[PDB]
This record gives C-alpha cells, structure tokens and sequence, in this order.
C-alpha cells in the first residue's frame, strides 16, 4: 500500500541485489535479510567498575600490569527484538528519515 | 552478628518503584586502616536516609542491584 | 602437605574454567594441563531451586570452597579463562560472572592473566530456532 | 536551685546512660524531662522525629484501640510503675535498659518483595537507623497489648518482662523473635 518508507526499512537499495543472505538472531533465532536487521556493536567489559578494584589489587602482571581485555561482539537483532528492549523506538516523522551512519 | 558502621556518603540516587526501598551508598569508617578495595559499597535501604547517618552492616561485598 | 612441597614458598599458577550460563555457573580446577583436575564446583550444590543457581550469590558462595581446596593443593596464584556460552548459543555469560572472580581475589589468591576462552564459530550449523523465531 | 541544671525522671538520672549502638546515636536521644507526656507539635518535616528520645516516642505509640482509652495520661501511670519494676529486676537505672532495649530487639537486615515476572524477588536490603528505632518499639509494646489480651494477671509488669529479655537477647521477646527469623531469610538469602 502506502510507501512508509522509501528503502523499504533496509540498507539495500531498489534495483540492485534483490536478495540479500539470512542472518540469525541472538535473541530468539529468528531469520531476516541481513540489510533488514539491526546492528550494534557492545563492548562488553569484563569485569565491573567495583570489582575491578578488588581484582587489580590481587593483581601485579594484570590489571595495572596490561589493561583489562574486553568482549567484543556485533549483535545482528531482529525488529521485535530490539524494539522490546528498547534500543530502537518509534520517533516522529521529521526524525524517522534522519540517520546518523554508521558512526555511534 | 557483625556490626560494621558505614557514614552514607552521599545518596546514591532513586531504584526501586515502590516508593519504599532506596538505593544509597555506604562508606566504611569501620576500617582503621586495615586493607579494603572494596572500598565504598553500594547497599539497598529500607526506608529514609540522611547523609552523614551511621549505620551497621551485617554484610560486606554487597554490588546490591545487580542484573537481577 | 599434599600440595606443594617441592614448589613450596614459590606461588604455583593453577588455571580455572568460568563457564556462566542462565541456568547454572561452574567453576573448575586445572593445572595448566588440563589432564588432570582437583575439583569440580557447581552453582546447584550450594544454591538450591534452579533460578538461584545461575544467580551472583551463586557463585561467591562457591568461589570461597575453590580457595578452601587450592590452599590444601598447594595452588596460590590462579590464572583464569572465563567463557560465555556455546557456538549454538549466545555470546553472553551469565550473571554468575564477575562475582566469582571478586570473590577470589577478596579471599587472598592472586589473579593473574585474565582471558577470554569461548567457542565462537567461523561457521556452525543453523542455530536452534526458526524462521519466525521463539515468539 | 536543684531542678535548674539538675534534670531526672523524678529520682532517675540521665548521667548513667550511654548510647549502647554507634550504628544509632542521631535517632536515640536522651531524656531531661520529667514526664514523657507530649504537648507539642512532633512532626512536620521527614527528620523532625529524631530530636526526641526513645522514651516519649514508645509511650506515645504504647497503645491504640480506642474505645473509651484514655490515652496518653494513662499511659504515663503505666511508664511509673514499669520504670520501678525494671529498676529492681536489672538492679540498674531503668532507663539505660530502655536505651538497650530498642537496639537490640530491632531487624538490622530486611529483604522485600521487589522483583517482577510475574514473579518475586528477595535481596538483603539494610535496614536503616530511624526504622531499627521505630520498628522496634512497635514490635515491643504489640507484645504487651497481646498478653493481657485475655491472659495473664499483669498490668504494667509484661512491659518490664519484655524490655529486659529484649536486652539480654533471650527469644521470650516478642521483638528478638523477628530479629532471628528475618536475618535467616536475609543473610541465607541475597
């Protein structure tokens, strides 16, 4: 019907691929075009602010020593399920057609 | 038990919805030097608090709210 | 002792295995080999009633009959290896993460190389799930 | 002269005591007056309560149940008598027993309802020092009300019985009772 948006909620423009691989979803298992779902990336650390302290102090070659690893990992969502966690969310018209790329 | 007085150092800020419970931290004056990391502790409240309000502790290595 | 003896006054690096997941925690003994172990801790066995048993309380609780055991095996320094969860799984650990380490270091044993050791795929097979997903 | 700087119950003397907690010293004041009968305004802001002692604050909240009560008057003729009785049964001032008391009948550690799911969740959450003062007297002179209920001969004298067991820890107490019980939900639990 209504053309609510113009690239159709996808990174692949008209006219081009047509079909774009499946990618599975972290949550719930589910299936979507990889265009079609949502990015993000973590940095997820490995230790808390409050713990850190008490573990750096059991520490000398670690910690003060080589600063802390991290997790990282990209987190390819579904729609449902960002929009449950609310990490994406509705906004009005004026802003549903910016975008800020890929940049944070 | 164990009665380790902390001085709230500040309020921590507003968890819980209940209109009950507070999330505040704690401080250890309790210590006289022994070693602590820890070093100022976030601990759940009951009821109203004050900053400067002494209080015991029958736990230690409290984070409080966790993920859970 | 049983531990140390020809090693002893000199700290000696175990290594534990930190396996967090949503519905139990381990936490394993190992030598730096690998072949051979001293003990097994589960979550379960401190911690009754299967939501709690993957929870912080968890694993602090067991954390301090790791340090019970290590001092009895002549172990001092520990490094550790904490893994989230399975290639068919997520790539999150539970919450009995980051309790168990504070936990051991609070307790008097030296934590040293901290690592990150989980299975990630380059590619595995379909993920458990579906088309539609859990609903 | 000899009531201007000197100030007693009416032969109870308030050199004696010492606040027994350090956790509670803000919230568990001393008394100078010679009656704990009240007459002023004793609340309008969130702390205004905790510039009075423990004293005025137990024989106001004492009893409720009205039908005829004749309310705070007729508590202080109970307060008399149950000063006497502590006095002569800890053979100490009646009023450093009181200080006691409060303190250690209160919870220290509480856990709550607060978790979602369609389901609970219980944390150990600390109680803090105005509620270990209040809970406490409340929990004390519930106990009172209870005995004479129907039961006993005693009129003031279940005061003094639980006041002293209360300091002494002993699990007669109808405050020390939840003290325990709670801490093993709070401290086995976090």
């Amino acid at each position: 019907m209504t053309t609510k948006r113009r690239n159709h909620g996808r990174a692949k423009p008209p006219c081009s691929r047509g079909r774009t691989r499946p990618v599975h979803c972290f949550n719930c298992g589910r299936l979507a075009p990889k265009d079609k779902a949502v990015g993000r990336f973590v940095v997820r650390r490995m230790l808390d602010q409050a713990s850190a302290r008490d573990v750096a102090e059991a520490s000398n070659v670690y910690g003060a020593g080589f600063p802390m690893p991290k997790l990282y990992m990209k987190q390819r969502f579904c729609i449902a399920c960002a929009i449950h966690s609310r990490t994406v969310r509705a906004r009005p018209t004026d802003m549903r057609k910016r975008r800020f790329t890929t940049k944070v | 038990d164990q009665a380790q007085v902390g001085l709230i150092i500040k309020v921590l800020g507003r968890t819980g919805s209940r209109g009950n419970v507070t999330q505040v931290r704690v401080r250890l004056m309790a210590e006289e030097g022994s070693p602590d990391a820890n070093r100022t502790i976030v601990r759940n409240v009951k009821g109203p608090c004050k900053e400067g309000d002494m209080l015991s502790l029958m736990e230690t290595e409290r984070e409080a709210r966790r993920l859970r | 002792f049983y531990g140390s003896s020809a090693a002893k006054d000199e700290l000696v690096y175990g290594v534990v295995h930190i396996y967090a997941s949503f519905n139990d925690t381990f936490v394993h003994v190992t030598d730096m080999s690998g072949r051979e172990t001293f003990c097994k801790i589960t979550g379960g066995m401190k911690v009754k009633a299967d939501r709690d048993e993957s929870s912080p309380y968890a694993a602090m609780m067991a954390a301090q009959d790791v340090v019970a055991r290590c001092k009895e095996c002549g172990i001092n320094a520990l490094h550790v290896k904490m893994r989230a969860t399975g290639g068919v799984g997520t790539r999150s650990p539970g919450p009995g993460a980051q309790a168990a380490l504070r936990a051991l270091a609070r307790a008097g044993m030296k934590i040293g190389r901290i690592e990150d050791v989980t299975p990630i795929p380059t590619d595995s097979t379909r993920r458990k799930g579906s088309r539609r997903g859990r609903r | 002269m000899s009531a201007k700087a000197p100030k007693l119950f009416n032969k109870w003397s308030y050199e004696n005591l010492q606040t027994t907690e350090i956790a509670l010293s803000d919230h568990i004041s001393k008394t100078a007056t010679y009656v704990p009968h009240s007459a002023g305004r004793w609340q309008k802001k969130r702390f205004r309560k905790a510039r009075i002692p423990i004293v005025e604050r137990l024989t106001n909240g004492l009893m409720f149940k009205g039908r005829g009560n004749g309310k705070k008057l007729q508590a202080v003729r109970l307060v008399k008598h149950t000063l006497e009785i502590i006095h002569l049964l800890t053979d100490q001032n009646p009023l450093q027993v009181v200080i006691d008391a409060v303190s250690k009948g209160a919870p220290r550690e509480d856990s709550t309802r607060v978790g979602s799911g369609g389901v609970v969740r219980r944390q150990a959450v600390d109680v803090s020092p105005m509620r270990r003062v209040n809970e406490a007297i409340y929990l004390m002179c519930k106990g009172a009300r209870e005995a004479a209920f129907r039961n006993l001969k005693t009129l003031p004298e279940c005061l003094a019985d639980e006041i002293v067991n209360a300091s002494k820890g002993s699990s007669n107490s109808y405050a020390i009772k939840k003290k325990d019980e709670v801490e093993r939900v709070a401290k086995a639990n976090r």
